[PDB]
């Protein structure tokens, strides 16, 4: 797919564009708490007023 | 200063109609002067900086801009959904000009925010009112009809606007934004239900590459897609829950004060 | 050893004696609170009506258990940790006070009695005591009392002259 | 009636009342003394009651009145039964059928809420006595006045609280914890029970635009979760 998209590439033209991307195959072509507390007691006693 | 400012703003606006936009967008950049002299001088300036400026912001990918400096020249309905009211102290026909760039802002306007306003705008005509039902639809061919009726208007100069440019491009912005709006949320997704929906999308083939497409966009996220299955799969959650608390506060707040 | 006392205890028995005083017959009560270690909480008081008797045999039962019961009710619920009178005489100048005492020690050993001076405490000087018997030598002897409020209980008396799960966990 | 004055006494009376059970989703109930008759109302003391409130009903205790006033009648006369308090922080549906019962033992009955978690630092007080503006064509409607508050103290207790303010100028807890853990352990079903109630009370605002306990259970719903939330 990806030779495909690349505009139909040899294996061998495919392996440039891989390489100069540091893309590998794989199985395949390798690719890729207290502030929180207080906020609430605030927004409690918002609340509650 | 005020006059120079107005002379600026006529001149960009010429450029504009029989001007490149690059020069136009620099001569808006320089152009913003204080808002107090044309608030003296007269109500009807200020507005057609603020048409001004929504023209920039359409030139601009950002409709953001334009969303702000319309609605200070015309009211716009505001963040939190109030009602943005404005002052009728300009020129009646200055006025009238004013709801045309209203009108204009719409286009504007629908891409900021949500959802179907036109209380301000009347509710007889079907001009602004079928346009936003079709939008809801989420179905194009009622859209494109829209536009195939309602061709007049986009023409009003037929020169300046000789291929409808602008309208065509916001459509087809707005025909992405329903498939985002299922958003994912779903781990693992059959293929055949994700056929059924991008089926109504005018090509066929879009899916096998309507759907990879859209994630190039970003817009919604897919997984395991290209698959050999062929399913897709698809401390944060605290911020936005204090997030909401705030919201609700403020609300209580505006309540009290009020 | 340290008697803490608690903001109504201490605004109802300077209270209570000046009232007393206006009367001009000695006013006594109750303390309640908690024994905490060596030291004492005093978190409330509670009046006793003026008595014909002095001293000793002032107490009535059943005033005493009717406002324990009807406190109870109430939230607090705490132990008559021992008790306050107002007297004049200084210094240590009666012997009739201290067998009172004796009493309340025999009832619940860590008792303290409270002594306040209504008329001698004044603004910046707060005149007050605490007091156990000792367990040639002085029957008597005075702990420091020091004073427990909550940051609830400061903002609120910050009001004069204005221009619970916390606790739990403590 | 113009205005109340209310003596830091009561304030403390009414924190240390609410501190003792350490409850924060409970409120408070008592009885303040002092004396209301003139346009200026003086609140100079106070007792606690035994209360409870299910569902929109609350007991009161009765006798319990009787019996403490009698008592406090005994220590000073002058300090009359003049009205009740509770630790709010808020107005509440039943105040005006709970303000009803207090004007057996006097009227008119005067309500004090004294917000022990002062959230608001000006006014740890709001002060309300039932009336009706009324409407014409129409039987008078009963609703709560509020008056203004200030605090102020006799010279004993001027002594007393600046004496206090120098300086500056457990099992029931555990039981309470353990209480709220529990609660956790079940919030599930509490959570979809408060939901329902949220819609309840909108329901009954909907009606009156009923509204009054409507917003009462939205409100009961709000502190329910601010409970849950403190807990965890």
């Amino acid at each position: 797919l990806l030779a495909e998209m690349l505009g139909d590439l040899s294996d061998s033209q495919l392996k440039v564009w891989m390489s100069k991307y540091g893309w590998s195959a794989d199985e395949q072509i390798f690719i890729c708490x207290x502030x929180x507390x207080x906020x609430x007691x605030x927004x409690x006693x918002x609340x509650x007023x | 200063k005020m006059l120079g400012y107005f002379s600026l703003v006529g001149l960009l606006r010429l450029h504009s109609l029989l001007g490149d936009y690059y020069q136009a967008i620099k001569v808006l950049e320089n152009i913003e002067l204080n808002k107090k002299s044309m608030y003296s001088r007269v109500p009807e300036c200020q507005v057609t900086t603020y048409y001004y400026v929504g023209f920039a912001y359409l030139m601009m990918r950002r409709y953001q801009d334009a969303i702000r400096v319309f609605a200070n020249i015309l009211l716009y309905i505001q963040r939190t959904k109030s009602m943005f009211q404005r002052t009728t102290y300009k020129y009646e026909m200055i006025n009238k000009q004013n709801e045309q760039m209203h009108a204009l802002l719409a286009i504007a306007l629908t891409m900021y925010p949500m959802r179907i306003d036109e209380s301000i705008h009347l509710q007889l005509r079907e001009k602004y009112g079928d346009k936003m039902l079709r939008m809801q639809k989420g179905d194009p061919q009622v859209y494109e009809e829209l536009f195939s009726y309602s061709c007049p208007k986009f023409l009003s100069e037929p020169f300046l606007q000789q291929l409808k440019v602008f309208s065509d491009e916001v459509q087809q912005q707005a025909q992405l934004s329903t498939i985002r709006s299922f958003l994912k949320l779903y781990t693992t997704m059959p293929v055949a239900k994700l056929a059924g929906f991008l089926d109504l999308t005018e090509q066929e083939f879009r899916i096998q590459l309507l759907v990879f497409k859209h994630k190039m966009k970003n817009l919604v996220w897919t997984s395991g897609i290209s698959a050999l299955d062929g399913e897709f799969q698809s401390x944060x959650x605290x911020x936005x829950x204090x997030x909401x608390x705030x919201x609700x506060x403020x609300x209580x707040x505006x309540x009290x004060x009020x | 050893k340290q008697v803490q006392i608690d903001g109504l205890v201490v605004l109802k028995i300077i209270k209570h004696y000046q009232e007393e005083g206006q009367g001009t017959e000695v006013v006594q009560g109750v303390l309640l609170g908690l024994v905490v270690e060596d030291r004492l909480e005093i978190t409330n008081c509670f009046p006793f009506p003026q008595h014909t008797e002095d001293d000793a045999d002032f107490d009535e039962v059943q005033y005493q258990m009717e406002m324990m019961r009807s406190l109870r009710h109430v939230n607090i619920d705490h132990l008559h940790v021992g008790w306050y009178q107002s007297t004049y005489y200084g210094s240590f100048v009666t012997r009739a006070l201290l067998d009172s005492q004796f009493s309340y020690q025999h009832a619940i050993e860590e008792s303290v009695v409270l002594i306040y001076d209504p008329i001698k405490t004044a603004q910046g000087s707060l005149s007050l005591k605490a007091y156990r018997l000792t367990p040639f030598e002085y029957m008597f002897e005075e702990v420091p009392i020091v004073i427990k409020n909550s940051h609830l209980i400061n903002v609120l008396m910050w009001e004069l002259e204005k221009k619970x799960x916390x606790x739990x966990x403590x | 009636g113009r205005v109340v004055r209310l003596h830091p006494v009561i304030l403390a009376s009414i924190v240390d009342s609410y501190e003792r059970r350490n409850e924060g989703a409970a409120r408070v109930i008592g009885t303040l003394l002092g004396t209301v008759d003139k346009h200026s109302v003086e609140v100079t003391n106070c007792f606690s009651v035994p209360h409870n409130e299910s569902e929109d009903e609350v007991a009161v205790d009765m006798e319990f009145a009787k019996n403490m006033y009698e008592l406090h009648k005994k220590v000073s006369p002058n300090e009359l039964i003049l009205g009740w308090y509770a630790t709010g922080h808020d107005i509440t549906e039943h105040s005006v059928l709970i303000h009803e019962y207090y004007s057996r033992e006097a009227p008119n009955p005067i309500h004090l809420t004294v917000d022990t978690s002062l959230q608001n630092g000006r006014m740890s007080i709001k002060a309300y006595v039932s009336t009706l503006m009324g409407v014409p064509g129409r039987t008078m409607g009963v609703m709560f006045t509020p008056l203004t508050v200030k605090y102020a103290y006799y010279d004993t207790e001027r002594i007393g609280v600046d004496l206090i303010m120098k300086t500056c100028f457990x099992x029931x807890x555990x039981x309470x914890x353990x209480x709220x853990x529990x609660x956790x352990x079940x919030x599930x079903x509490x959570x979809x029970x408060x939901x329902x109630x949220x819609x309840x009370x909108x329901x009954x605002x909907x009606x009156x635009x009923x509204x009054x306990x409507x917003x009462x259970x939205x409100x009961x719903x709000x502190x329910x979760x601010x409970x849950x939330x403190x807990x965890x």
